[PDB]
């Protein structure tokens, strides 16, 4: 009851072999593997469009059939490499195989990740929610019969199970040293927040990584895994096993369409001057003033160029914004066109997201009694914007842990025995309404809603807007309000409200969205005449400290230049102009002297 | 009467049906979808049983009688059909993936009431709205086992659709077996549970609830609150086999009620035969039941410029004692409103007010529930002890009245739940709610008529603010600016109070006199908020006696009950002690 030899998998595995066996050829993989030798690593990547052109069948049968045709794969790559280097193939028992290239339609995300996939290799895009702790695994299980002085050996592979005993009751004891355990790990990917419609539910899918793919993932890292996608042992708790995990780039780029670009390219041109103005006026056209306020929204949307020295230092590109306010002013409003704007923006709260909070968590599974380090808002808002409302109701817990994200943007977490480091670079726009509202002029903003004044250090630019009860402002707020409130769509002949529904100069607002997020790729650069400008403007705002908000320092100095940055970004220049300075320091200026 | 030519029945009615006209051409609308859909990646198609029926009456007749077999079979012909249409499928592509047929039809609704067993296995369509989602999971449909001792194997071993169990032979060892995941065949699965629509419930009767089962495609369309109508298979595991699923993305009366409700509109008195028509029942009442009669009516929920919505609801609080009959005012008006869900602070209920998700481990799976507040969508939300919320639901109320939309998050992702629900509140005596209350008070036309004007008026007039209103409240707001307190938000609020108004007499704009109404409204609610403030005051006088506790306290130093004791004693309110011991905490 043994299979003698198989034809297929014969075949499979000599065409395999054969196609590794690139010498006749460019000899591209060849030098992979090599490479791999010489590295001493034992997972090959390969181009599954290599796979097609070479031979279109095979390929589709290694796609369409996972298991056996990586099987077939693994050995050939094995017999590869001993016929290169016996002794290397020796070291390690079994040499695993990465897939790559395009997928025509296997590639999917968690949300498309229908269950027709199954047994079929699939490459899910996401972003990592949920890690496991690396935990050994036995695949092979030696035993040592003294009794009998017998060598009993066990698999267990996909398949009270540990062998304990002989069949007659014979003691049986454990080789370690011969017996194989592998590393490995479990996370979850989730489908990028920002392309991600609140309509559906969560659409999360688990993965399994062994060997080296163990710890090539985190938590709040955007990446792509290509695997087998599996159905665990009996209702199927579905999971996909990792042949290759890579990490894209989080900034990633606006692929768009070729016509938005163009738009885009126009518009940029059309005035440079009052390109930003004119984003400013539109950036929330249902709140009236507030100007200042906007256009440090703005240069917070664009944000700054992160710089990274040659020793370690990570001088953060991003702009944190703090709005302080009496109660009945648009903080709020504010937020949600943020939200609505921002290329990748995350809401929160205070209190954050339940159980992780704000910053990464660690948590009981408490469903099987495993520990899990689950990322919070702030780690997935990376390279991005969380946008904080009552950011004065942070727990105390939550108040010490983002001054770490603040400061250094990373979060480190060593709890539980568990140890992470997450990145966590992200833009911060805080809301927090002045206790017992009516705001007083007499104390501090810290004494006003209480911060340790080092978290308001930390924030760049700290905007207090009262709700003064001046007869012209307020005829002006009360105009714009009502104005926005009788207005009618083009079409509407003065009759019924919007029918409830089922599904949840100014410039369109997905239009600033298209078009911040293109201006964010572009990396401005300082330039010597814009260098003596904030140089001489730094000094100047210092000399204006003589008089007794926060004290102008080297923190302010950084705010200007990552200022400037931002609304040079704006206007897409590849150099900082005095123009970008300017703009920055009279922004200042306004935020530090009313 | 032979299933092989039912399948060819089908197969002709699916790619050789015709529509359209000699000008528009004969064309294969199922043909062309089915092109389309495997052309793409849907492998799903729309049936509409008019067009089935206009083709052969009889193959309707037989999917109504038995649906699952000849649905069957109409799977089978789609396959077939999309198979020669696209025979020539690229490399790799080349293998045949199942079509899920989807059906819809134009039959009129059934009452979920009207539900008989005989009807059991019998296409049903049924209206509804959905109270609870299923999270999607994985079911097999072909599976094969293998004989532990034996080795014999049983491939492909077809599992009926539905909510049933497993079959597991009794022997080639005995019963046991092991499934062979490998060769298993999988597809999506969800369990929904949908609820009889708040139009239809019978007077004091709990609506009825089912289980919907979708699986393919037709799964994981719908999310929890959605008013929805369902083609599928009365099914007894009790539940329904999903087939076809509309969702009323937008919208959802004899012209013997438009006429009458014109007359009542054209009545001068209309909003004082409203006010005083309301809850004759009931005593004690004075200018209350006008700010009831705003509520139901509700205001205009609007479209801004730049594409954000505003409430258009307006949120009504009464503060004051137990004894008063605000139980049986809610009840009444609950009765009353169109669609109105009256519940508690301690209502007990798993979701609360609103939505929350729960693993159940009689599946051990998360299942997402609408509360309250996302089931009377549209409707009114009447809420004894509102100050008893738990504390999720004391979190999510605050975005539930702001926003309208209830917010789940699972890490990065989140949910929204449109929540358009204008809130009526009932409390003895957190605070942060209170600034977001359009108002706060403290202590003839049949009901069946009264629920068909304000339905009817909310569905056809939506009012607007006329310029010389606009005006005239503009200055007002100024007024009360500098006598003073009054905020933007209680603009926007007399605003919303103003279209109620206006919408009571169907008028296109609202009058300055329906702001002068509205204003005398709002002035009942600002002079009874003076008069709150001395009884809550959360307020320059509240803030400098705060600063007399905090400099009292730094006196004292720099037990605990003693101390509260003692400064009570001194005439500071409790919460306020308790609010500065928070911030001292924080400092
Ligand atoms: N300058 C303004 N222009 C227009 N509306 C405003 C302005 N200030 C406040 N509002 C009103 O305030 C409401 C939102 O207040 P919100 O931001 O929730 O208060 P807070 O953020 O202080 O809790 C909106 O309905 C908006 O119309
Ligand atoms: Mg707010
Ligand atoms: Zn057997």
């Amino acid at each position: 009851t043994v299979v003698l030899d198989d034809v297929e998998l014969r075949e499979a595995q000599r065409d395999y072999l054969d196609f590794l066996d690139d010498e006749e050829d460019q000899g591209i993989y060849q030098s992979k593997v090599r490479e791999l030798i010489s590295d001493n690593q034992y997972r090959l990547i390969v181009n599954v469009n290599d796979l097609r052109r070479k031979n279109e069948k095979r390929a589709n049968r290694l796609l369409n059939n996972a298991f056996e045709e990586l099987v077939a794969f693994q050995r050939a790559l094995k017999d590869f490499v001993a016929s290169i280097d016996a002794t290397y193939a020796k070291q390690y028992e079994e040499f695993y195989v990465g897939l790559e290239g395009s997928f025509g339609s296997k590639h999917v995300s968690p949300r498309t990740l229908t269950s027709c996939f199954l047994s079929c290799v699939v490459c899910v895009e996401g972003i990592v929610t949920k890690c496991s702790l690396v935990r050994p695994k036995v695949v092979r299980s030696v035993h040592y019969c003294p009794a009998t002085k017998k060598t009993i050996e066990r698999r267990y592979s996909d398949l009270s199970v540990y062998p304990t005993k002989d069949e007659e009751n014979n003691p049986l004891e454990t080789e370690y040293g011969l017996s194989v355990y592998k590393d490995h790990q479990t996370i979850t990917i989730q489908e990028m927040p920002e392309k991600a419609p609140a309509g559906q539910l969560p659409r999360s899918v688990d993965v399994i990584l062994d060997d080296d793919l163990v710890d090539k993932a985190k938590p709040g890292d955007r990446v792509q895994v290509v695997g087998t996608y599996r159905c665990l042992p009996g209702t199927f708790r579905t999971v996909l096993i990792a042949c290759n995990v890579k990490q894209m780039s989080k900034d990633a780029q606006p692929s768009f369409s070729a016509e938005d670009i163009a738009k885009i390219k126009k518009f940029s041109k059309t005035r440079s001057k009052d390109i930003f103005d004119q984003l400013a006026k539109s950036l929330a056209p249902s709140i009236h003033g507030h100007d200042y306020v906007k256009k440090a929204i703005l240069c917070l949307l664009l944000g700054g160029v992160e710089r990274d020295l040659e020793n370690g230092s990570h001088i953060r590109g991003d702009i944190n914004i703090l709005l302080i306010g009496d109660p009945s002013v648009a903080k709020s409003q504010l937020l949600r066109y943020v939200l609505c704007t921002a290329p990748r923006a995350i809401p929160t709260t205070g209190r954050g997201s339940s159980g992780v909070g704000l910053t990464a968590a660690v948590t009981t599974d408490q469903e099987t009694g495993e520990r899990r380090l689950e990322a919070g808002a702030m780690v997935l808002a990376d390279r991005g914007v969380v946008c904080i409302d009552e950011f004065d109701k942070m727990s105390d817990m939550d108040r010490t842990a983002i001054h770490e994200v603040m400061e250094q943007g990373r979060v480190t977490i060593a709890k539980a025995g568990i140890h992470a480091r997450l990145n966590a670079r992200c833009s911060v726009l805080a809301a927090a309404n002045p206790v017992y509202g009516r705001y007083d002029q007499y104390k501090t903003p810290m004494e006003n809603i209480g911060l340790q004044d080092s978290l308001l250090s930390r924030f760049d630019l700290l905007f207090i807007m009262l709700d003064q009860m001046d007869p012209e402002q307020d005829r002006e707020i009360s105009d714009h309000v009502l104005r926005m409130h009788r207005y009618r769509a083009p079409g509407e002949q003065d009759g019924d409200a919007m029918p409830l529904g089922s599904a949840v100069k100014m410039v369109s607002a997905a239009f600033m969205k298209k078009y911040i997020h293109v201006a964010k790729i572009i990396k401005p650069v300082l330039t010597q005449e814009s260098a003596t400008y904030i140089a001489e403007e730094y000094s100047r705002l210092r000399s204006q400290d003589s008089m007794s908000t926060s004290p102008v320092t080297a923190r302010t100095l950084e705010t200007l230049i990552r200022l400037a940055t931002a609304h040079a970004k704006a206007r897409m220049s590849k150099t900082v102009d005095l123009q970008d300075a300017e703009e920055a320091v009279e922004l200042v200026q306004y935020a530090y002297f009313k | 009467a032979r299933k092989s030519q039912l399948q060819r029945r089908f197969k002709e009615f699916l790619r050789q049906y015709r529509v359209g006209t000699d000008r528009t051409g004969f064309t294969f609308k199922y043909r062309d979808e089915l092109k389309r859909h495997y052309n793409l990646g849907e492998y799903w198609i729309e049936v509409e049983m008019e067009d089935l029926a206009s083709f052969d009456e009889d193959l309707a007749d037989y999917l109504y009688k038995q649906p699952a077999e000849h649905l069957q079979l109409l799977e089978e012909a789609a396959k077939e059909v999309a198979d020669e249409v696209t025979r020539p499928r690229p490399s790799g592509e080349e293998v045949l993936q199942d079509i899920q047929v989807m059906l819809k039809s134009d039959a009129s609704p059934s009452s979920i009431r009207s539900l008989k067993s005989d009807m059991m296995s019998h296409l049903v369509k049924i209206p509804g709205i959905i109270i609870a989602a299923s999270a999607v999971r994985a079911k097999a449909t072909r599976i094969s086992i293998q004989c532990r001792s034996c080795r014999n194997t049983l491939t492909n071993i077809a599992m009926r659709p539905g909510l049933e169990g497993y079959a597991l032979p009794r022997k080639c060892p005995l019963d046991p077996y092991f499934i062979m995941p490998d060769k298993c065949k999988c597809v999506d699965f969800q369990t929904l549970k949908l609820q009889e629509l708040p139009d239809a419930v019978p007077h004091g009767e709990m609506p009825r609830h089912m289980q919907l089962y979708c699986d393919r495609y037709l799964c994981d369309k719908v999310v929890p609150g959605n008013r929805v109508t369902i083609m599928g298979i009365y099914s007894i595991k009790s539940y329904i086999r999903v087939l076809g699923i509309q969702v009323d993305t937008d919208g959802s009366v004899s012209p013997q009620e438009e006429e009458e409700f014109r007359r009542l509109a054209a009545l001068p008195n209309v909003y004082e035969v409203i006010s005083k028509s309301i809850a004759p029942s009931i005593f004690g009442g004075t200018d209350m039941k006008k700010a009831i009669a705003c509520l139901l009516f509700g205001g205009s929920r609007k479209r801004l410029p730049d594409g954000l919505t505003r409430r258009g609801d307006i949120n009504l609080l009464m503060l004051g004692d137990p004894g008063t009959a605000k139980s049986q005012l809610l009840k009444f008006v609950e009765k009353c409103s169109p669609i109105g869900v009256y519940t508690s602070g301690k209502g007990s209920s798993a979701a609360g007010l609103t939505a929350s998700v729960m693993r159940d481990p009689s599946s051990r799976n998360f299942i997402m529930e609408g509360g309250a507040m996302v089931l009377a969508d549209g409707g009114v939300v009447c809420i004894d002890e509102f100050d008893k919320m738990r504390e999720d639901d004391r979190v999510a109320i605050h975005e539930a009245m702001e926003q309208q939309t209830i917010s789940i998050a699972k890490a990065g992702i989140t949910t929204t739940l449109n929540s358009r629900c204008s809130v009526l509140a009932a409390a003895n005596s957190m605070p942060t709610i209170l600034s977001r209350f359009d108002m706060i008070f403290i202590v003839e036309i049949d009901l069946a008529k009264l629920k068909k004007f304000i339905a009817y008026c909310r569905v056809k007039c939506g009012p607007r603010l006329s310029a010389e209103a606009a005006e005239k409240l503009k200055n007002r707001y100024i007024i009360m600016r500098s006598g003073a307190p009054i905020t933007v938000r209680q603009l926007e609020a007399i605003v919303r109070i103003a279209e109620a108004l206006s919408k009571m007499k169907l008028q296109p704009f609202a009058t300055e006199a329906d702001v002068e109404e509205a204003l005398r409204l709002f002035q009942v609610s600002t002079l009874d908020a003076a008069l709150s403030g001395t009884l809550s005051g959360v307020s320059q006088e509240d803030q400098e006696m705060l600063s007399r506790i905090e400099k009292q306290l730094k006196r004292r130093f720099a037990s605990e009950h003693s101390i509260i004791k003692d400064f009570t004693k001194q005439k500071y309110p409790e919460h306020a002690i308790h609010k500065v011991l928070q911030l001292m905490l924080r400092r």
